[PDB]
RNA sequence: CGCGAAGAACCUUACCUGGUCUUGACAUCCACGGAAGUUUUCAGAGAUGAGAAUGUGCCUUCGGGAACCGUGAGACAGGUGCUGCAUGGCUGUCGUCAGCUCGUGUUGUGAAAUGUUGGGUUAAGUCCCGCAACGAGCGCAACCCUUAUCCUUUGUUGCCAGCGGUCCGGCCGGGAACUCAAAGGAGACUGCCAGUGAUAAACUGGAGGAAGGUGGGGAUGACGUCAAGUCAUCAUGGCCCUUACGACCAGGGCUACACACGUGCUACAAUGGCGCAUACAAAGAGAAGCGACCUCGCGAGAGCAAGCGGACCUCAUAAAGUGCGUCGUAGUCCGGAUUGGAGUCUGCAACUCGACUCCAUGAAGUCGGAAUCGCUAGUAAUCGUGGAUCAGAAUGCCACGGUG
């Protein structure tokens, strides 16, 4: 038995706060937390014509950076798994729970 | 080229051809379905195919079978440049 | 020369986004669409409430909207009579339960959106654009702004040929990324056409 | 972009999700390799024309949401190349920012 | 450049012979970034030259090379409405590059079968003062003597 | 014991383990000639060990990934040099004087907008 | 002039021929009638007309409203209709060139000047000196991203040095060393040395160092110029149409072809073609999606179907290279255009007008007149790979690595 949870955010400062917060929250409950693990970040890239009309040669390049983290809890006693369901995770981060 | 898993003819013309075979030969059967292939049941009929603005008449014979209807009705007119 | 717009050149350096939710490729297109519709609706019916910023957050499920207005009484109403009207009408636009906060701007003289639309309102009432222009600059500078420049353009004073007059005063280092430059734009709809207003407000470094 | 065009697109979407995505069996499991080479296959092929010319998902041009612009579409945001830059720049799109590398 | 006093990018020597001159020769001969093919051509042709001209592998390359090096070139200068071919003495490093470039360009316009066979024959008769490569040197010198009045 | 070194090049990264012994070179569980079919790559790899003439006195165990043959040969030379540093630390100057300490920081420049390549622009015509 | 268009078979589509509608395809207002939606037949090319089943959802504080449909009449709708020389917004350009101004003082009757000139110096109106100028602002530089070295923390799906196991496969136990991932730091400052220079600013050279003088690349576009471009993204002043310049439908057209130009791709061969064997990448994408293994097909593909919202699975076997053999300078074992036949796949549908496959055919072409274009280093040249648009449909565009 082991729970594995992933964190996706659009910025690294916000994911750091949530990660350091969840990680310590479990450690309070007596379990031993494995991680966190910085997974490679997926950076999408866009190029767009900026004139409404012609001038193809003048464009603009954008990007979305998706930061990712992984933590594993390997002895989920029957007070930890529920407790995680009531954490003040931020708005710009989302969590994924896997058992 | 389409598949060997069926040729293609439209219903609204398949009804007309099979309704017109027994009643004989009459005024040309007027259609817009340029995209429907030609069946052996059509031989000897006269069909007026669309070409954008008229219905040019084609008289179906045995050798024009398997061909789409459209390719006996050119859509562009061209007579030289000078 | 065409300048880069000053706000998003600094997004993630010294300025925050107005939307801070996360979503995968499936619903990214649809959160943006709802976010457009709610913002379109709020700015349409808070016209005289002097709303300067509408940030939208989308937690696990719900949506929360924070409004930055200089006259919170009109939007709050009595005991919150109409902010609930906003919440009920937002919730079905977004199709999700809503929770509206109301934040607060102390000095409307130091917010670009409020300065810009103040100038448009006077122009739409046929005020000599020099008076509106020169007045906003001096009001903002005596409240502590480190620099400001406003700019209007297009058939000024009912002319037949469009011009571009800009009054600058202070210090506005647009090329420095550390500078906290508040910029926003607005349009006035005159009987002779449309007139654009652009404002830059420099508050300080870092 | 000529509201009539906007009306066409919404009609096509509504007509597609009613007939097809459930009446797509007759173009898959009867246009299939089996002993139905009799009228079983032929009648399905003939029936598929009787359905409305629309409702075919290959007939929606995928316009922009805010303007109905038919060219320069970006699926990730659903907007055209014009409106994405305009909205990216004010800060409406989370995460998005000028990329240099 | 109007002001830059350029340095000099280093060049690795030959792998086989450790020669700083054949590294340039391979670079001159190579095309489209195919270094290996050029090394194969130069090596095979060089060893063919060695056994044809006796022995002494790379100084058989030198003896033909010394027969094609120019000593004076011509520079075209426009005076005021007429131009003159002022003859100017050639720099030391430029002497090799000119000598190598001429040999390679002449070792392309032949009727032989391979590039190795094509190049080896040019490298041979050049050591014997024959070939288009040595003619190019004769022509440049002959051109530069006719304008010795402008030196 | 063994001494370690990381060298890298265009896009490759090599890690090299040096041990006292006799000349033995293994790259990715293969011999030097079995790996590098390009003969100049062999000369590059050996260069530091011929300068500092510890060529027959060391085992080399090398693991390489990324890039192409010339990049891998370049990384190995840099990785060898750094490890050979960690052996003696007194023979640094002469390894510096041959340009082996310097980590070649050349990279393929990114394609730019409006140009067919990093710098090649399309043809320009007046009329 | 591979421009809008990041992808015209239908749609897109604005254009043409014909058939159709007039408060309207899109919205608000009133009156009236029907809960909607259904599930089917005929006529029609289809729009649309006819018709047969169908349901009666909720509060009723038991009058209606909900929401949807259909009819009536007008306020109005609608316009990719005109004016970019009435405008906004956005963009090109000179030009990433080093300039452009102001306040106060002073000079001149005045327009104006000065500062901003002069001696040096710099990539720079960069800096130092001098000086009726003294200061300041927008620009330059720095601040931002990426790359090059090192250090700390964490170790799965990533790694394997030391260990043992092993089916020889990091595959198992195991390890946190190493590559690597991604957060936080350190580092480069003419900082040190020597010389030159007006006891200056800065210049040359040396040390050290991963990197030396702006380390490499990017983003960043000053006051303004061209009445530059866009009224067909959008918004908008004026003008114009309202049984039509608005709306719906089928077929066509945007793909025509005497010709001329621009930008590309493939070649004219031996540094090469063909056949067999065999090495070494990086960056990306994926749910109405990516599709493995296996069976069938010469092939494109077909059948069954695991895995994956992904450092895990798939796309996906890099190609130039390398070894062997063959061809032997020939319009060729170069070239692969055109045309006939036979097919697969997407899609309601490939005639006009798709992509790809197999058999057959084998045009011009033997390095190109006057002239002209790009490029200073991981650059040019050359070899492949991915992505956006997208049902299908790149030699274009945007990115990535190899040799160099
Ligand atoms: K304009
Ligand atoms: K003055
Ligand atoms: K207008
Ligand atoms: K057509
Ligand atoms: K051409
Ligand atoms: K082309
Ligand atoms: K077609
Ligand atoms: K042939
Ligand atoms: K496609
Ligand atoms: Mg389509
Ligand atoms: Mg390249
Ligand atoms: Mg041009
Ligand atoms: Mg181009
Ligand atoms: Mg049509
Ligand atoms: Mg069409
Ligand atoms: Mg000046
Ligand atoms: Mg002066
Ligand atoms: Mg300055
Ligand atoms: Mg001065
Ligand atoms: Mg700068
Ligand atoms: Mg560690
Ligand atoms: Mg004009
Ligand atoms: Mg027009
Ligand atoms: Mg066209
Ligand atoms: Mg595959
Ligand atoms: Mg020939
Ligand atoms: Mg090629
Ligand atoms: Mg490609």
């Amino acid at each position: 038995q082991r729970i594995r949870i992933r964190l996706k955010a659009f910025d690294h400062r916000l994911i750091d706060q949530a990660t350091a917060e969840i990680v310590e929250t479990a450690k309070r409950t007596g379990a031993q937390v494995r991680g966190p693990i910085p997974l490679p970040t997926r950076k999408e890239r866009f190029t767009v014509l900026i004139s409404p009309h012609v001038n193809k040669d003048a464009r603009d390049q954008y990007e979305i950076r998706t930061h990712l983290r992984l933590v594993d809890i390997v002895e989920p006693t029957e007070k930890t798994v529920d407790a995680l369901m009531r954490l003040d995770l931020a708005a710009g981060v989302d969590v994924q729970i896997s058992l | 080229r389409s598949l060997k898993k069926g040729p293609f003819i439209d219903l609204h013309l398949l009804k007309k051809v099979e309704k017109a075979v027994e009643s004989g030969d009459k005024k040309p059967l007027r259609t817009w379905s340029r995209r429907s292939t030609i069946f052996p049941n059509m031989i000897g009929l006269t069909i007026a195919v669309h070409n954008g603005r008229q219905h040019v008449p084609v008289f179906v014979t045995d050798e024009m079978v398997g061909h789409k209807l459209g390719e006996f009705a050119p859509t562009r007119t061209y007579r030289g440049h000078a | 020369g065409q300048k880069v717009h000053p706000n998003g050149i600094r997004l993630g350096i010294v300025k925050p986004w107005n939307s801070t939710w996360f979503a995968n490729t499936k619903e990214f297109a649809d959160n943006l669409d709802s976010d457009f519709k709610v913002r379109q609706y709020l700015t349409k019916e808070l016209a005289k409430a002097s709303v300067s910023r509408i940030v939208i957050e989308r937690p696990a499920k719900s949506i929360r909207v924070t409004i930055h207005t200089a006259r919170p009484g009109i939007v709050i109403g009595k005991k919150g009579e109409d902010v609930e009207k906003l919440r009920k009408v937002v919730a079905d636009i977004a199709g999700v339960p809503a929770q509206i906060n109301i934040a607060e701007v102390r000095k409307p003289e130091l917010d670009a959106k409020l300065v810009a639309d103040s100038i448009t309102s006077q122009l739409e009432r046929r005020v000599m654009f020099r008076r509106a222009m020169k007045r906003a600059v001096q009001n903002a500078m005596r409240l502590g702004a480190k620099g400001i420049k406003v700019e209007v353009s297009g058939r000024l004073g009912g002319a037949e040929i469009a011009r571009t007059e800009w009054y600058r005063e202070g210090r506005v280092p647009l090329h420095t990324l550390r500078a906290d430059i508040d910029y926003n734009t607005s349009e006035a709809h005159t009987t002779y056409g449309v007139i654009g207003v652009k404002v830059w407000i420099f508050k300080g470094e870092i | 972009a000529k509201q009539s065009m906007k009306a066409r697109e919404v009609k096509r979407v509504a007509l597609a999700d009613k007939y097809f995505a459930k009446r797509a069996e007759l173009k898959a499991i009867i246009s299939d390799v089996n002993a139905a080479s009799d009228e079983d296959r032929w009648n399905a092929v003939l029936k598929l024309q009787t359905l409305p010319r629309d409702s075919s998902p290959s007939r929606q041009r995928n316009r922009c949401r805010q303007t109905g612009r038919p060219h320069g579409f970006l699926r990730k945001f659903g907007l055209s190349r014009i409106k994405v830059r305009e909205a990216a720049m004010r800060g409406e799109i989370p995460g998005l920012k000028k990329a240099s590398w | 450049p109007r002001r830059r006093v350029i340095g000099q990018r280093k060049i690795l020597p030959d792998p086989k012979f450790g020669s700083e001159l054949l590294a340039k020769f391979v670079n001159i001969l190579m095309v489209d970034g195919k270094k290996s093919t050029a090394e194969s051509i130069v090596y095979s042709a060089l060893e063919t030259l060695a056994q044809r001209s006796g022995k002494s592998e790379l100084e058989a390359f030198e003896v033909a090379l010394e027969n094609v090096r120019p000593t004076v070139e011509v520079k075209s200068r426009r005076v005021g409405g007429s131009t003159y071919q002022v003859p100017v003495e050639v720099r030391p490093v430029r002497r090799n590059a000119l000598a190598m470039r001429w040999i390679v360009e002449a070792a392309r316009k032949r009727g032989d079968k391979s590039m190795a066979l094509r190049l080896a024959n040019e490298l041979s008769d050049a050591a014997e003062n024959k070939g288009t490569a040595v003619k190019k040197r004769e022509d440049v010198h002959r051109m530069a003597e006719a304008n010795k009045a402008f030196a | 014991n063994q001494y370690y070194g990381t060298g890298r090049r265009k896009s490759s990264a090599a890690r090299v383990f040096i041990k006292p012994g006799n000349g033995k070179i293994v790259i990715n569980q293969r011999s030097l000639e079995q790996y590098f079919g390009r003969e100049t790559a062999r000369m590059v790899v050996r260069q530091p060990l011929e300068l500092v003439d510890m060529v027959e006195k060391l085992d080399l165990y090398i693991t390489v990934k990324g890039g192409g043959i010339s990049g891998q040969a370049g990384a190995i030379r840099h990785g060898i040099t750094r490890a050979l540093m960690e052996y003696d630390e007194s023979l640094r100057s002469e390894l510096r004087k041959a340009g082996f300490v310097t980590r070649d920081a050349r990279q393929v420049e990114r394609k730019k907008v409006g140009l067919r390549k990093a710098r090649r622009r399309p043809q320009f015509s007046k009329r």
